[PDB]
């Protein structure tokens, strides 16, 4: 195996350190014997050269076993090793492959060992084969090339394919070249025979830098089997997704379930793991069985019904533009679709989240749209157009009373049920001939007692108490208590900021089921105004529900 | 010979990592650094650095802006004790300020052999097909806040005869920009610019007309009403209670007198006018300056922007919270987006004229819209540091 031409990289050590010097432990003497044979074989082959005493550095080796292994253990080695450049941001996804005529897969054999180490840290990769039961010198040797297990391999390896496809790159802008760890994927638009021809070409350019490729017969054809993908030469998908069915599920069956259906959410629309995921709260054990509920059951019901018949994605087109749809699939889910001609994907996935306690539809769509879009920068390195189930008019009211700047990109509505909408909006000035509710909430902080109530202009008054309460829980139940009795139109009046923004940012959804039964109060209201006044600072009509909230507890 | 840039103790270099960015910004950035690599102002790196800064393309002509932010923090030190520009205090007081990108003056200039490598920065590609490109400077950068410092020498021998023969306009560098103002005629003024732009010409060195004597303050405005509601008097006694946290004598006894038991919100209740000694003395102190509120060279300015409605933002810049330093507003097919960059550049740039220093902004956006979308608007060759907040409901209407 050949020893690459290149320029090796100027490796250092981390400021203010020496390089290793851990004891090798005593081997039994099959383990010496085999540690022997391997390492003359490497030093034949150039990979590892023979040192003296006077290099003081060590690292421990040890052997495993029909073909015995080196196993050289780099843990004080790559402590003491500089940082180097993290190697990429992803990894690329299929979706974002051009489509090619033809594609071939070429890796690299002995990669590591094909690279040389810098000649300034060798000294450092030291290493011992001890003598039988340590009584004389054992057999020293040092790496010439790249070590497996030391912390610089990937980073040099990396850069040395880089800076050798170059050339290569230049003589040929119509050939695609996709650089993954030992692989090469090598794409072009040419009939296959120029195209195995220029692969050759390419081969050839390789064993000039000591780089070892497959021949014809050895080099991978498509379907190509990847990072849990099928690649197709006009299509791709995951690989075979199967469901166990099982009587009893533990929490390890529902982990491995959910990333297996997070994993086909990819490529298969409509995948749902809200209902199965919730499951899997609590702490219990790995072997605890987690008896399914009738909702966990009904989800897991319509996963297997959608990735019942198999499902594939396509290639992109960089001349044509990128169109994302998206869906409201349920409570805090949702589904979408990135395709450049009408219904025929090139991937797809979901969006569930929890962006805060009290949210909105409205809110919850923003977050998906930018999601997407970075993702779509990230595979595309461009936005797409989206299709979202909201008017535009309810966008326009939404962003222009809202107190966040908040924007989506080129959009363009579309007629599919569930629709985005606010299910209530609050008066913008006080109602004419409607009661207005004074109400505040106070809570003893060493009983956690507390109590929650309204005084209003019509005479009404009423104080409930509350037992393992706060001072924000009472203030949402004095507003609860007056939007339970007021009646269709109402104006209400609190000292509490707190409530005022939940309230103000039109939630439909909360953590909260106090928050819950407010919103299903405002919704059911005709017209409802809330205002809000300083505390404690002698304002007529909070000074009377003050006092009457105050006595027992502050 | 360069000059030796020594990194705070105990502290490295910048790991900051790279913005996916769009084909078009990736292609923009390749062409400039081919350009750059060829004339030996950037040059190729290994994987043995292991420090990155980010890098975007801002605009017909696309440039290259490299956020330094990070860099600067580590570097404070150097540039701000070592090395300092002294900021004129009369540059504000000029009632015409002309901002000059005066950046080009720094590739001539080379950067310490044992500081390069701090200057790392990655062009991405898309879909992660091939490894980023990674370049270092061999010269001053841009948006490095030692490039003006290191400079500060030779950027005193261009400019001498022009000071020496014009001692009424003062001249101020801040980063890439050089800050020119005089009290002349707006033609006299346009004419001294150019003037100075041919002794810049005369060194390799290549608009913005600010009016700084005419930036006055956003007093906490109060209502004139003819007639007052329960509502009114309650959202007028909630602004004043506010303000007097603030405004130092700030009176409300008066007008909370008229708000007497639980009386209906839109129950019109005519005023005593005894109070309207309040609302008068009130109007009088929110017209002048804050008292007892002065700017601390030490600590750090902070900014924060609030969205009105209809294109209108509010902002004020303080200290210690509620100990506002200024306070202002900014006015607009213009989206939230579009608008909000704009008034933090505008701001900024006010900033670095009062006090030759950015603000740190409280931003009311989501992290991810604002860094997805702000280098689609922003002009301004340096980047101020931001956080992302949740505006309160009441600081909105309080500064309205
Ligand atoms: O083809 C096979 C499996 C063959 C097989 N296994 C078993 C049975 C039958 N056939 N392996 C393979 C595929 C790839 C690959 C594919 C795509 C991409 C990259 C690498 C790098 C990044 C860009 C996109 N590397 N090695």
């Amino acid at each position: 195996s050949p020893i690459s031409p290149i320029e090796t990289v100027p490796v250092k050590l981390k400021p203010g350190m020496d390089g290793p010097k851990v004891k090798q432990w005593p081997l039994t003497e099959e383990k010496i014997k085999a540690l022997v044979e391997i390492c003359t074989e490497m030093e034949k082959e150039g990979k590892i050269s023979k040192i003296g005493p006077e290099n003081p550095y060590n690292t421990p080796v040890f052997a495993i076993k029909t073909k015995w292994r080196k196993l050289v253990d780099f843990r004080e080695l790559n402590k003491r090793t500089q940082d180097f450049w993290e190697v990429q941001l992803g990894i690329p996804h299929p979706a974002g492959l051009k489509k090619k005529k033809s594609v071939t897969v070429l890796d690299v054999g002995d990669a590591y060992f094909s690279v040389p180490l810098d000649e300034d840290f060798r000294k450092y990769t030291a290493f011992t084969i001890p003598s039988i039961n340590n009584e004389t010198p054992g057999i020293r040797y040092q790496y010439n090339v790249l070590p497996q297990g030391w912390k610089g391999s990937p980073a040099i390896f990396q850069s040395s394919m880089t800076k050798i496809l170059e050339p290569f790159r230049k003589q040929n802008p119509d050939i695609v070249i996709y650089q993954y760890m030992d692989d090469l994927y090598v794409g072009s638009d040419l009939e296959i025979g120029q195209h195995r021809t220029k692969i050759e070409e390419l081969r050839q350019h390789l064993l000039r830098w000591g780089l070892t490729t497959p021949d014809k017969k050895h080099q991978k054809e498509p379907p190509f089997l990847w990072m849990g993908y099928e690649l197709h030469p006009d299509k791709w998908t995951v690989q075979p997704i199967v469901l166990p069915e099982k009587d009893s599920w533990t929490v390890n069956d529902i982990q491995k379930l959910v990333g297996k259906l997070n994993w086909a959410s990819q490529i298969y629309p409509g995948i749902k793991v809200r209902q199965l995921c919730k499951l899997l709260r609590g702490t219990k054990a790995l072997t605890e069985v987690i008896p399914l509920t009738e909702e966990a059951e009904l989800e897991l019901a319509e996963n297997r019904e959608i990735l019942k018949e198999p499902v594939h994605g396509v290639y992109y087109d960089p001349s044509k533009d990128l169109i994302a749809e998206i869906q409201k699939q349920g409570q805090g889910q949702w589904t979408y679709q990135i395709y450049q001609e009408p219904f025929k994907n090139l991937k797809t996935g979901k969006y569930a989240r929890m962006r805060g306690a009290h949210t909105n539809d409205v809110k919850q769509l923003t977050e998906a749209v930018q999601k997407i879009t970075t993702e779509s920068i990230v595979i595309w390195g461009k936005t797409p157009k989206f299709k979202l189930p909201i008017q535009k008019e309810t966008w326009e009211t939404w962003w222009t009373e809202y107190w966040q700047a908040t924007w989506i990109p080129e959009w363009e509505f579309v007629n599919t049920p569930p629709l985005v909408k606010l299910w209530y909006q609050l008066e913008k000035e006080p109602i004419v001939g409607a009661e207005t509710f004074y109400v505040d909430g106070a809570a003893n902080r060493e009983t956690k007692l507390g109590k929650a109530g309204y005084v209003t202009n019509r005479g009404r008054q009423k104080v409930v108490t509350l037992t393992d309460t706060t001072n924000q829980k009472t203030e949402l139940q004095a507003i609860y208590l007056a939007l339970q009795d007021s009646g269709l139109e109402v104006n209400i009046v609190t000292d509490s900021q707190y409530a005022l923004g939940i309230i103000q940012a039109q939630p439909d959804q909360s953590e909260s089921e106090l928050v819950n039964q407010i919103i299903e109060q405002l919704i059911k209201k005709e017209k409802v105004y809330l205002a809000w006044v300083p505390a404690h600072k002698g304002i007529g009509g909070n000074e009377q529900v003050d006092k009457l909230v105050s006595a027992g507890i502050r | 010979e360069t000059v030796p840039v020594k990194l705070k103790p105990g502290m490295d270099g910048p790991k900051v990592k790279q913005w996916p960015l769009t084909e078009e910004k990736i292609k923009a950035l390749v062409e400039i650094c081919t350009e750059m690599e060829k004339e030996g102002k950037i040059s190729k790196i290994g994987p043995e650095n292991p420090y990155n800064t980010p890098v975007f393309a801002i605009k017909t002509k696309w440039r290259k802006l490299v956020d330094f932010r990070e860099l600067n923090k580590r570097t404070q030190d150097f540039w701000e004790v070592q090395l300092g520009i002294p900021h004129p205090a009369g540059l504000k007081k000029k009632k015409s300020v002309t901002v000059l990108d005066v950046g080009d003056a720094y590739f001539s200039v080379p950067l310490d052999e044992d500081f390069r490598k701090y200057t790392a920065f990655t062009i991405p590609s898309i879909n992660n097909e091939t490894p980023g490109i990674r370049y270092q400077y061999n010269v001053l950068p841009q948006g490095w806040k030692g490039s003006p410092a290191i400079f500060q020498s030779s950027m005193t021998k261009i400019l001498e005869p022009f000071r020496k023969q014009n001692p009424d306009i003062v001249i101020y560098q801040y980063m890439d920009d050089l800050y020119v103002g005089s009290d002349l005629e707006i033609g006299q003024h346009r004419t001294k610019i150019e003037e100075l732009r041919q002794h810049l010409l005369r060194w390799g060195l290549t608009g913005y007309e600010l009016h700084p004597d005419k930036w006055t303050v956003q007093p906490i405005v109060l209502p004139e009403k003819d007639s007052w509601t329960v509502n009114d008097i309650q959202k007028l006694v909630g602004k004043l209670n506010w303000a007097s946290q603030i405004y130092p004598g700030i009176k409300v006894r008066q007008l909370c007198k008229l708000l007497r038991g639980t009386k209906a919100l839109t129950e019109v209740i005519p005023l005593t006018e005894e109070a309207e000694l309040e609302l008068a003395e009130n109007r009088e102190i929110l017209k002048e300056p804050v008292h007892g509120v002065y700017y601390d060279p030490s600590k750090d300015l902070i900014a924060e922007i609030q969205k009105q409605g209809q294109g209108q933002w509010t902002y004020q810049i303080y200290q210690e919270p509620f100990k506002n330093l200024k306070t202002g507003k900014y006015a607009r097919h213009t989206n939230d987006v579009k608008q909000l960059t704009e008034a933090v550049q505008k701001i900024t740039t006010e900033s670095i004229v009062i006090w030759g220093k950015t603000p740190k902004f409280k931003l009311p956006i989501q992290k991810e819209t604002w860094e997805t979308w702000w280098t689609e608007y922003w002009q301004a060759t340096w980047i101020p540091e931001w956080e992302f907040v949740n505006t309160p409901p009441l600081v909105k209407l309080w500064y309205q």
